[PDB]
């Protein structure tokens, strides 16, 4: 049985302020 | 001459006879800090050492016939196991407590409340409660990143419903964790670089209820991260929290450390962090700003617990030492007003906390 993956969370933090 | 922490050495584990070569990470279990067990090997036949830690200079010694011992969190309830055999055992009243055998061998294990150890195997996690149905029930089956991984630490969120697995394996001269996040609501994990973490529960000014955070400590290619991430859906009345990550600062000559433990302590919302070569690290967790590096330890503190009747981190090293930091309470916001210079989080840990 495989597990079902995918993107809980976002790691990134942006590169511009778009306020 | 000013210090926001205060440390403390409970005890030598050398000074009740416990040979070193028995004190590291599979022979030595610290679920909270009212117990320790050793597992040694007097004669041919196995021993536990069960140190009270409110009575250190009387410890007990009775033969096993296990490959782990662990200590409940709370009371003197101790679980054994041999390979697929489980057993949970009441030490004073001498009294078994359920036993189950499983179909795969568990390979890490460990209390996640005062009811349930998680069972780990080598493709799946388990949940098996003590006042339940008695067999374990299946969260989730463990992802190909963390095959053939040293699996080093369980966690989850206050509700059960966030989950987190953590192994750690040598790629490319480097002890890479990979970490499998887990959402029982949704049935969906995710692969994650990261070293060491803890769930927490965080309320914000302006909101009604608690937000639920992760957080996780790294050393990738990329330097030293913490992260502090809500997961679970924001109740509606509640401001979502914001994403923090911030760096975790590592010295040039300390290129092969890497973060090993972390706790957080819920009073006063500080993520305590400790790495490979012995550093502990504060972070608001708010902000994430590092509030206090030291170098406590010389070896490696390989197994830490929250430290409750001071609200910090409480671990033992590889010499044996019982070593706690917790915050000094009279001296945190002393130290971010002159030490370190920021006036706006020192009068907001004012409010929230002290």
């Amino acid at each position: 049985p495989s597990p079902v993956v995918g993107q809980l969370i976002d790691l990134s933090s942006p590169l511009i302020q778009l306020s | 001459q000013i210090l926001p922490i205060r440390f403390q050495e409970h005890l030598q584990l050398q000074n009740l006879g416990i040979n070193p070569a028995n004190i590291g990470f599979s022979t030595l279990t610290m679920e909270s800090d009212k117990f320790i067990c050793i597992r040694e090997k007097v004669g041919e036949q196995a021993q536990v050492v069960i140190i009270d830690m409110n009575d250190p200079s009387n410890p007990i010694r009775r033969p096993i016939s296990a490959d782990s011992a662990i200590m409940n969190p709370a009371s003197k309830v101790i679980a054994l196991k041999a390979g697929k055999t489980l057993q949970i055992f009441n030490i004073e009243m001498k009294s078994k407590m359920k036993a189950h055998t499983m179909t795969d061998d568990v390979t890490f294990w460990k209390w996640i409340s005062l009811n349930t150890v998680a069972l780990v195997t080598d493709n799946a996690v388990y949940h098996w409660s003590m006042e339940g149905e008695s067999q374990p029930v299946k969260m989730f089956d463990r992802h190909s990143s963390l095959a053939g991984c040293q699996i080093i630490n369980y966690r989850t969120d206050a509700k059960q419903k966030w989950l987190l697995l953590t192994g750690i394996s040598a790629q490319q001269n480097r002890v890479v964790g990979a970490m499998q996040l887990y959402s029982v609501d949704r049935k969906v994990s995710q692969p994650i670089e990261g070293h060491a973490a803890s769930f927490a529960q965080f309320k914000m000014e302006g909101n009604a209820e608690e937000s639920t955070l992760f957080c996780f400590a790294v050393r990738g290619q990329a330097g030293g991260k913490l992260h502090i991430i809500e997961v679970g859906t924001p109740p509606t009345g509640n401001q979502p929290f914001p994403k923090k990550a911030v760096d975790v600062f590592f010295p040039p000559e300390a290129q092969n450390d890497f973060p090993v433990a972390m706790q957080i302590s819920e009073k006063h919302d500080v993520v305590f962090l400790i790495t490979k070569y012995g550093y502990i690290h504060l972070y608001d967790l708010e902000t994430g700003t590092c509030i206090y590096m030291n170098r406590i330890s010389g070896e490696t503190i390989f197994v830490t617990a929250p430290h409750e009747a001071t609200a910090g981190i409480i671990g033992v090293n590889r010499k044996g030492q019982v070593l706690s930091v917790c915050v000094e309470e009279e001296n945190i916001i002393p130290y971010i007003t002159n030490v370190l210079q920021n006036p706006d989080l020192a009068l907001r840990m004012a409010v929230r906390n002290n």
